[PDB]
């Protein structure tokens, strides 16, 4: 930094110390200014050598002052479809509005391995930071195929804006396309799978601590990564890898990527996929657990955080998230007009008015689910998932005495069927007074409500006592068509407790 | 420390080093043995009344938005806002000359995050009357300097004024030697204002961030007056060149000179931007775009590259569209040729102007220098003398122009046309008249002060040649006019021999 500087345009001072180490290669001849691991560039940067220095020397002379702009190269280039190339870039940059595939076509080239060939691109698009550019394979890809910066070109400007900043320029070797990850997604608690453009081999007879040394694991900013290595990893149908992870080995918001520079894969034979940073979408495994508290609303226990827009929702937000399935498969129109998420971890719903509930309908995630997130954070994770749902599962809700010689219980959903015996009356509910507190029972017209007849007048104690339903019974089922459709009745959380009806005064 | 006085007495103003900041409870008392501070003579010492806390106010008030005004606080502050009647309890406004305003202006308030600025906001943009002050209310008990148990604010003598910065300053470029500087609102200078006043209140930077020091000779107002306009002497213009309000401003005023306040600096400079000047067609199907600097096309400039940085546009206001045939650069590198279909592409009136955000005309370079920027008001398309200009006499010239034109009445004909002999040498010009066809134009030369070759041309600077709408001028052209020979008639002289009226030799 005492010999050299590097200022922006118009700065009235120098940047301070933004030289790590400083080296030289190459014939004498290769000046490798290493800079900061997080170091920042800024638009139209001017190099140049502070006057009267001596510790660069050639000759008997030493270098004077005389000022350059730098210009940028390209970065990475990755096959992330079957036709679609993720090129890395160093700083944001921009290309200007209307951008054919005729202009791509002009300020880069695809050629053949050991070949200087032209190959036909059908467009290429920003990406959203604008730290990446994306261009689309007019032909099947084959190991070797690189891309260059066409030497010339002025329509690719680093810069926010394209009307100030440099233009990149050709790199002396060009960048070796290599393929990468497509995406992945959640399918248990101990599993994920990848989706590749490619075929694949595994590493015949495969070993537990190898899996690891591949592949990685990332916390939310990508810094930090997990220390154990996971079980397993092979390859499936649909050009697909398989992760099987460890125990409590996630963490929400967790990416993955294979490690830099890695050769323990290779399609075909000749070439391997290299580091990129892939996000891990949830779903509502099997530790979910559903409830219908009340005949117009549900709970849900989401297993990991989550997160929506405000926290009262309307109904088009919940309806674009959520699906209320038929026990045989069909979908639902506008069950839910009012959702909200309580705590990140407590999801209750509210089927609406014109909607109504059926016996063994199912909870699932809609598919293209853009609102329901898998982490704490506005922008973090969504859920996908199209596969099984949860059960949903009604209880007990309201409690009185009718007078000292009878109970009486109301439920969240009917039970009309013909089904209904005594054993009902002692099997599906307990009373902490006595094992079998009751000696009848009969049910309502509309099969909402059930009347106990006790064994002795009086046993329960207004104000104290508490009935609620038991555990793992089987007797009370929903009223369903079939057996695929009577979910059977499960307790409340809190047991309700029993209050005479009478005329205070 | 030196002393300053106003209408409340006289004060001193003392300094801290910047590692000593002010905390609350210090003291400030005389100390044995100064000579220096003297009233008649130096002060005593050791007096009760020698002694004084120091009770605090605020740093400054700026106004940073149309609606927003940031005041700076003298230390941490512990102070708790919630509703409009809270900031009406801290906070008092006036106007200029001490006078009282009958409604307060004030909306919300808000502490930032380390208690050293509050934010203002008030209800509308039309609340903040240019020269408003502001200060804290007489024993307000809410503000403290130390925390709870501190010391609050206290009323200082005199109100302070709020300072506005000139939020969306944009600064381009019109000739080359001429820069504007638009204002947020309608600005003021002083009345006499000299090179001294211009200088003291811009600043200008060239690309390597070193100041260019006194360059403005003269400054005015713009006709919206919400800007400055800004002259030199020579062309200075380079790609990366910078401007800003200096930090002594005294000169640029909110509102009436006589009662706003100036403006301070801009929080970011904001870099000189090239745009059209001028736009001289030159021949029945070719357009000039007269430029203020060295410029730089596409290495290649199709027809479509050429029609992304163009607008031509009726005078209505109707964009055209079959108007490119080609555009080609011009060697000096000052102006750009863009040739038509056809003589019928440009009617009366018609005007020019940049396409916004486009990358091809730039600035000395396509790969560094900034591209051009569209102008506030389109430019208008001077059309230039090129139409057949035949000698009719050896007094009288008659000049064909295409379009359909009006003169000014009683204009000296001295300051719209002259005459063009070998090595440019201007001649006099005695009168001038415009038909009543609304073509035809006669120029009255001096007798017998044309001579054979010479060429007709336009005076610089001339404005009473305008087409019909009255608001386009005509321009002089490269080479005039080549004027021909009419012959008046022939005599009779005798039978066999003619002698015909030949104009000139």
């Amino acid at each position: 930094n005492g010999a050299f500087e590097l200022r922006a345009a118009g700065s009235s001072a120098s940047k301070s110390s933004p030289f790590s180490a400083c080296a030289l290669a190459s014939n004498n001849t290769a000046l490798v200014l290493t800079l900061a691991s997080a170091s920042t560039y800024t638009a139209g940067d001017i190099f140049n050598v502070k006057s009267g220095q001596s510790l660069l020397q050639v000759g008997s002379t030493a270098y004077v002052p005389q000022a350059v702009s730098v210009l940028p190269t390209l970065s990475t280039a990755i096959l992330v479809a079957a036709s679609v190339v993720r090129v890395g870039l160093p700083v944001v940059s921009s290309i200007p509005a209307p951008y054919s595939a005729d202009d791509c076509a002009r300020s880069v080239i695809i050629a053949a391995a050991n070949s200087t060939a032209a190959k036909a691109i059908s467009g290429c698009v920003l990406s959203a930071d604008g730290k990446a550019l994306l261009v689309t394979l007019g032909a099947a890809y084959a190991a070797g195929d690189t891309v260059n910066v066409r030497t010339g070109q002025w329509q690719l400007r680093a810069g926010a804006s394209v009307t100030l900043g440099p233009n990149y320029i050709a790199a002396s070797t060009p960048v070796a396309i290599v393929p990468g990850f497509s995406s992945a997604v959640l399918t248990s608690a101990t599993q994920v799978t990848v989706q590749l453009p490619l075929a694949s081999a595994l590493p015949a007879t495969i070993s537990a601590s190898e899996c690891g040394d591949a592949f990685d694991l990332l916390d939310a900013s990508g810094t930090t990564s997990r220390v154990s290595p996971w079980t397993g990893c092979s390859i499936g149908s649909n050009n697909t890898l398989v992760l099987n992870m460890t125990a409590g080995i996630y963490v929400v918001g967790d990416q993955v990527t294979p490690k830099s520079g890695q050769t323990k894969l290779t399609f075909a034979n000749t070439t391997a996929y290299g580091v990129l940073l892939t996000p891990i979408n949830p779903i509502l495994t099997a530790a979910t657990t559903a409830m219908l508290t009340a005949s117009s609303t549900i709970v849900v226990a989401l297993p990991y955080a989550a997160n929506l827009p405000a926290s009262t929702n309307n109904g088009t937000v919940c309806n674009a998230a959520f699906d209320l399935v038929s026990a045989a498969g069909a979908s639902r129109t506008a069950p839910f007009s009012a959702c909200s998420i309580s705590g990140g971890t407590t999801l209750t719903l509210t089927i609406a008015s014109t909607a109504s509930y059926t016996a063994g309908d199912r909870i699932n995630v809609k598919s293209g689910n853009s609102a329901f997130l898998g982490s704490l954070s506005a922008s973090g994770p969504a859920f996908v998932h199209a596969g099984t749902a949860i059960v949903i599962t009604p209880t007990v809700v309201s409690t009185a005495l009718i007078s000292n010689t009878n109970v009486f219980v109301s439920l969240s959903a009917p039970t009309s069927a013909s089904a209904f015996n005594q054993s009902i009356c002692n099997g599906a509910f307990d009373v902490s007074g006595l094992a079998t507190p009751f000696t009848n029972c009969t049910l309502s017209a509309d099969g909402t409500g059930i009347s106990f007849l006790l064994a002795s007048a009086g046993s329960v104690t207004s104000g104290v006592t508490t009935i609620n339903v038991k555990s793992s019974q089987l007797f009370l089922l929903a009223a369903g068509s079939g057996s695929s459709d009577s979910p059977a009745f499960v307790p409340r959380g809190s047991a309700l407790t029993i209050s005479e009806a009478k005329l205070a005064g | 420390c030196t002393v300053a006085s106003d209408a409340t007495g006289y004060y001193l103003v003392v300094t801290l080093a910047a590692g000593t900041p002010f905390v609350s409870g210090d003291e400030v008392l005389i100390k044995s043995g100064n000579t220096a501070l003297v009233g008649s003579i130096a002060y005593a010492s050791g007096a009760a009344g020698a002694t004084k806390p120091i009770y605090a106010n605020f740093d400054d008030a700026i106004l940073t938005a149309p609606t927003t005004v940031l005041v700076t606080m003298a230390a941490v502050t512990t102070v708790s806002f919630t509703s409009k009647a809270d900031c009406d309890a801290v906070f008092v406004f006036s106007g200029a000359g001490n006078t009282t305003k009958t409604t307060s202006p004030i909306a919300s308030c808000a502490l930032a995050p380390d208690g050293l600025s509050v934010t203002i906001t008030l209800s509308s943009a039309d609340a903040y009357v240019p020269g408003d002050a502001i200060n804290v209310v007489k024993d307000q008990t809410s503000a403290k300097v130390g925390g709870v148990g501190g010391t609050n604010l206290v009323p200082y003598p005199t109100a302070t004024t709020i300072s506005p910065r000139p939020f969306g300053a944009k600064a381009t470029l019109v000739a080359p030697t001429s820069v504007a500087f638009s204002l947020p609102a309608v600005s003021s200078l002083p009345a006499a204002t000299a090179a001294a006043d211009c200088n003291a209140a811009v600043r200008y930077t060239d690309v390597a961030g070193v100041d260019a020091v006194n360059p403005f000779t003269s400054c005015a107002l713009t006709p919206d007056t919400k800007g400055v306009v800004l002259n030199t002497a020579s062309p200075i213009y380079k790609a990366g060149d910078v401007m800003n309000i200096k930090s002594g401003n005294a000169a640029v005023r909110w509102g009436p000179q006589a009662s706003g306040a100036a403006y301070y600096p801009a929080a970011a400079d904001v870099p000189v931007f090239a745009t059209v000047a001028t736009a001289t067609l030159v021949d029945p199907s070719t357009v000039v775009l007269n430029l203020p600097t060295v410029s730089a096309i596409p290495d290649n400039f199709t027809v479509p590259d050429c029609l992304r940085a163009i607008e031509f546009k009726t005078a209505a206001g109707v964009t055209k569209n079959g108007t490119v045939a080609s555009c080609m650069l011009m060697p000096d590198r000052l102006g750009l040729q863009v040739k038509l279909l056809s003589a019928g592409n440009f009617s009366a009136g018609d005007t020019v102007n940049i396409k916004p955000e486009q990358a091809e005309l730039r600035s000395s370079a396509l790969a560094t220098g900034p591209s051009y920027v569209p102008k506030l008001a389109a430019q208008v398309v001077n059309p230039a003398l090129f139409a057949n200009a035949n000698l009719t006499s050896a007094t009288a010239i008659t000049v064909r122009l295409p379009f359909a034109s009006a003169l000014a009445t009683g204009a000296d004909c001295k300051a719209v046309l002259a005459l063009l002999g070998a090595g440019g040498v201007a001649k006099n010009v005695s009168s001038c008249s415009l038909g009543a066809d609304g073509v035809t134009l006669a120029v009255t030369i001096p007798a017998a002060s044309f001579v054979g070759g010479d060429v007709l041309n336009i005076v610089p600077g001339q404005r009473a040649l305008t087409l019909a709408d009255g608001t386009t001028a005509y321009v002089p052209s490269k080479a005039g006019v080549l004027v021909t020979p009419n012959i008046v008639s022939a005599t009779l002289t005798n039978a066999t021999i003619v002698t015909v009226a030949l104009p000139t030799a």
